[PDB]
RNA sequence: CGCGACCUCAGAUCAGACGUGGCGACCCGCUGAAUUUAAGCAUAUUAGUCAGCGGAGGAAAAGAAACUAACCAGGAUUCCCUCAGUAACGGCGAGUGAACAGGGAAGAGCCCAGCGCCGAAUCCCCGCCGCGCGGGGCGUGGGAAAUGUGGCGUACGGAAG
RNA sequence: CGGCCCCGGCGCCGGGCUCGGGUCUUCCCGGAGUCGGGUUGCUUGGGAAUGCAGCCCAAAGCGGGUGGUAAACUCCAUCUA
């Protein structure tokens, strides 16, 4: 009925604006000439041996083991989430092809 | 182009084709003196992005340091004071072993001035740098206008006042509500706004 | 080789960049022709080499060279590491050779890391692709291998005899 | 130390104060200073009004002063675009332009935009051959008047809508109440755990 | 064996040019105690001060958000009044102690590396030629720097074709 | 107030460079031993650690930083180091 300073919609009642959201936002997207030199780098260095290592444990059963050694070799857990379904990208795309 | 290629390339410097070279080079700068001059520099795009512009009027030079942290000048490990003033052994210096090195290559040659630095290769017991230097007296870069303001005599050793992108991160500027130490210029700044009596005449 | 080699310098010794003496010469007399004659484009684009790194890779890129040129006297060696499996990738034939100051020479500096042929003559078109199979049989069908092969890893000669004694006091006691 | 009855003190002049005081003295000096440079910069830029730089309509962010409105540094691109000029031109026209700010409401884009458009009808320049269009044979005289104060065009003055007087109506009386808001705070504060419950009760079906 | 080119390098009283040191009231970077308070004293306070070292200018630093807020959002930086002796820190003891608003003084914004296009259209030096007072820049020709990358066109507020 | 001497700008007579705005179609769009984490010191009012530094571990592109109490799931706001 009327609007209140609290509850689930609190605030002046205004129209919101339907313009385009700046350019800065939009950083470092997927791009196809970026993702082109990265994978072509990628092959050519090989990988860390860390990220060997995780591989190795990705081979194996053992995930939960591989997810803490990541989650203890780079920083944060949100990084291991992202490093640990790169590298079983990364296996299951050439090793699982003939 | 190609330093694109070579900045992804050097970003994953855990390889074993970066490694290898990165240990050779290691190597090879462990056998030279602690200062000298690079004809050009190791790292073409960390200079470009730095400043490095391919002409007449700037020089590379090639420094190392002694990795680790600082001990204090006192005789015996003696301070002679309170117990919190004790500590000899385990000190860390506030200012980074990069910035050191630009302020060791602005003092070896006051007649430059000191740009910016890279990292080049490092080891146990030392770490390179690559610094860049700026003639301000030389006539290609006094009479381009993007460069004249490293002529005026205000950036004179801008490596001993921590100017540089090395030392400006060693000062503590920023701007946001983890900088509060020195809201307006340096913490002694703040730190003499903050300690001051204002008494003004009608109070 | 010295064979193959010198036969791709001969071939590249036609299309060399125009020196800055013949550039003013050439600039002068555009503006007078032009005058004279009246005409849009009195002479044709000259098909020339490409030097340069980075014009080299944004023309591979592109898929725009008909054959890469490289050298290896480079001092760091990441500048060119990537270029040979750029090429492997978009198919175009690359050959590594001996010596920057001899590949650079055609192009009237000290030094030149890459050179890429691009436009070709119909005159030199067939003897251009009588050597980028060879060359393509010798770098392009052979990359695999190039990228399995580990070199190094020799040892000197006087720890070679030490071992050459050893093994055969060895074998004079085996049999 | 302490008196029979007093205010616990504690004052901070236990560090070394006496050899850092700012004494006002040249707080005249400085006022005189300042006006002169003020009239100096008038002077020298006459044609131009003092504080040349139109501002726009800025709302002040936090809740307390959120009910009144003040000005601000520059006109958004957005607000820019819909008057229709120019992004560079702006600034020597006599617009200060803010690139970091962003329109969230269209009730300010349209006020400042209304601004934009105010402030360009009034405007009047000078050309330096009357080649230039867009003016008129003669500027009015030095447009009766060279320099403005405190505000270019108009100042930030707030204004206020009436609602003077109405019949009140029949459900009013029991319209709202404290009990509205008491109810309304309740389920802002257990909004999500009715949904949980909801979720593992349909859980269960 | 020699020759030549490149590349890491050495020497000169080679041609031209630059830094040293002094003052240091104001400013910037580093580390830097104790007397004192805590009625004693170790944490703390004195103090991130004094002393010590390194630098420049009439100002320096800062300065165009990897910002502040969580509502009707604001918008570089610098300084003043308030916030405030507050949030907070502390043998939670002595004591220490900001920040965001808001109102004012002033308010100027941009460049480049990269990504791409332009026959390197770029820059330094040398010498004769046409110019002005007290002397330095415009047009011509060769010696170098530069394709491991001059310069215009470009900068997150998008840009290019 | 006058007269005299010296210095600096505002208007006019040779010389060298010199396409902006909007819609549409196509393409491009980014700073690394760096962020971050562990740990140890100094510092801060900054508290499951505000900032700096030494060692080790050390990345991503629907990514990264921040949202003042550490951790997981999800969404939102702001910025592009
Ligand atoms: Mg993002
Ligand atoms: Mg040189
Ligand atoms: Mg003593
Ligand atoms: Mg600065
Ligand atoms: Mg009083
Ligand atoms: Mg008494
Ligand atoms: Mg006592
Ligand atoms: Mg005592
Ligand atoms: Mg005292
Ligand atoms: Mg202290
Ligand atoms: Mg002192
Ligand atoms: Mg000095
Ligand atoms: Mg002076
Ligand atoms: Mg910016
Ligand atoms: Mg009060
Ligand atoms: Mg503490
Ligand atoms: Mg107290
Ligand atoms: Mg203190
Ligand atoms: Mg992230
Ligand atoms: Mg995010
Ligand atoms: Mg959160
Ligand atoms: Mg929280």
């Amino acid at each position: 009925r009327y609007p209140m300073a609290v509850g689930l919609n609190k605030g002046h009642k205004v129209t919101k604006n339907v313009s385009k959201p700046r350019h800065s936002r939009r950083r470092s997207r997927l791009t196809n000439h970026t993702k082109f030199v990265r994978d072509m780098i990628r092959e050519v260095c090989g990988f860390a041996p860390y990220e060997r290592r995780a591989m190795e444990l990705l081979k194996v059963s053992k995930s939960k083991r591989a997810l803490k050694f990541i989650k203890k070799r780079v920083g944060t857990h949100i990084r291991a989430k992202r490093k640990r379904e790169e590298l079983s990208n990364v296996l299951a795309a050439m090793e699982e092809a003939a | 182009g190609a330093y694109k290629y070579i900045q992804e390339l050097w970003r994953k410097k855990q390889s074993d084709v970066m490694r290898f070279l990165l240990r050779v080079r290691c190597w090879q700068y462990r056998q030279l003196s602690a200062l000298h001059r690079a004809p050009r520099p190791t790292r073409p795009d960390k200079a470009r992005r730095l400043g490095y512009k391919a002409k007449q009027g700037y020089v590379i030079y090639r420094i190392r340091v002694r990795r680790g942290g600082r001990k204090r000048p006192v005789p015996k490990g003696a301070t002679y004071g309170k117990p919190v003033h004790h500590g000899v052994n385990q000190l860390k210096f506030a200012r980074s072993l990069q910035s050191v090195a630009e302020e060791r290559a602005g003092r070896h040659c006051g007649a430059l001035r000191v740009l910016n630095s890279y990292w080049v290769g490092e080891d146990s017991t030392y770490k390179f740098f690559e610094v860049i230097l700026i003639d301000p007296f030389h006539k290609a870069i006094r009479r381009n206008p993007d460069t004249q303001w490293i002529t005026k005599p205000v950036h004179k050793h801008r490596e001993m006042r921590g100017l540089t992108s090395a030392g400006r991160k060693s000062r503590g500027l920023g701007k946001g509500h983890k900088f509060h130490h020195t809201i307006g210029g340096s913490r002694r700044a703040a730190w003499r706004r903050r300690n001051t009596l204002q008494l003004h005449r009608y109070r | 080789d010295r064979q193959t080699a010198t036969q791709l310098l001969k071939l590249a010794h036609k299309y060399r960049p125009e020196t800055k003496q013949e550039k003013k010469q050439r600039l002068l007399a555009r503006a007078e022709k032009k005058a004279a004659g009246k005409g849009d484009v009195p002479t044709k684009r000259p098909p020339v080499l490409r030097a340069g790194v980075n014009t080299v890779t944004t023309l591979v890129e592109n898929k725009k060279a008909q054959l890469v040129v490289i050298a290896h006297d480079v001092d760091p060696i990441e500048l060119v590491v990537f270029l040979p499996a750029l090429c492997r990738k978009m198919g175009v034939p690359y050959c590594i050779i001996k010596g920057k100051a001899r590949l650079g020479h055609l192009v009237h500096r000290k030094t030149c890391t890459t050179v890429a042929f691009t436009q070709v003559n119909s005159e030199d078109k067939g003897a251009l692709a009588k050597l980028v199979e060879a060359i393509r049989t010798n770098y392009n069908d052979r990359y695999d291998e190039i990228r399995r092969h580990w070199g190094g890893n020799v040892l000197g000669p006087k720890s070679v005899a030490r071992i050459a004694k050893l093994e055969k006091a060895k074998a004079k006691e085996l049999a | 130390a302490p008196s029979r009855n007093g205010m616990i003190l504690k004052p901070h002049f236990h560090k070394d104060w006496q050899q850092r005081v700012d004494t006002w003295f040249n707080q005249p000096a400085r006022k005189i200073r300042r006006r002169k440079a003020r009239q100096a910069k008038a002077r020298r830029i006459a044609p131009r009004p003092a504080s040349g730089p139109i501002r726009p309509i800025v709302r002040c962010p936090t809740v307390r002063y959120h009910t009144k409105v003040r000005a601000g540094r520059g006109f958004s691109l957005e607000e820019l675009r819909v008057a229709g000029i120019h992004k560079k031109v702006a600034r020597t026209i006599g617009i200060s332009v803010d690139p970091r700010r962003r329109n969230k409401s269209t009730e300010s884009l349209q006020a400042n935009v209304q601004r934009l458009k105010e402030y360009r009808s009034k405007l009047i320049l000078f050309p330096r051959k009357p080649s230039a269009p867009k003016k008129g044979d003669s500027s009015a005289e030095e447009l009766k008047l060279a320099t403005q104060l405190t505000g270019p065009v108009m100042p930030i003055r707030n204004v206020y809508k009436k609602e003077k007087a109405r019949v009140i109506t029949e459900e009013e009386k029991n319209f709202k109440a404290f009990a509205s808001l008491r109810m309304a705070r309740a389920n802002a504060r257990l909004f999500g755990i009715r949904a949980k419950r909801a979720k593992e009760a349909a859980e269960q079906d």
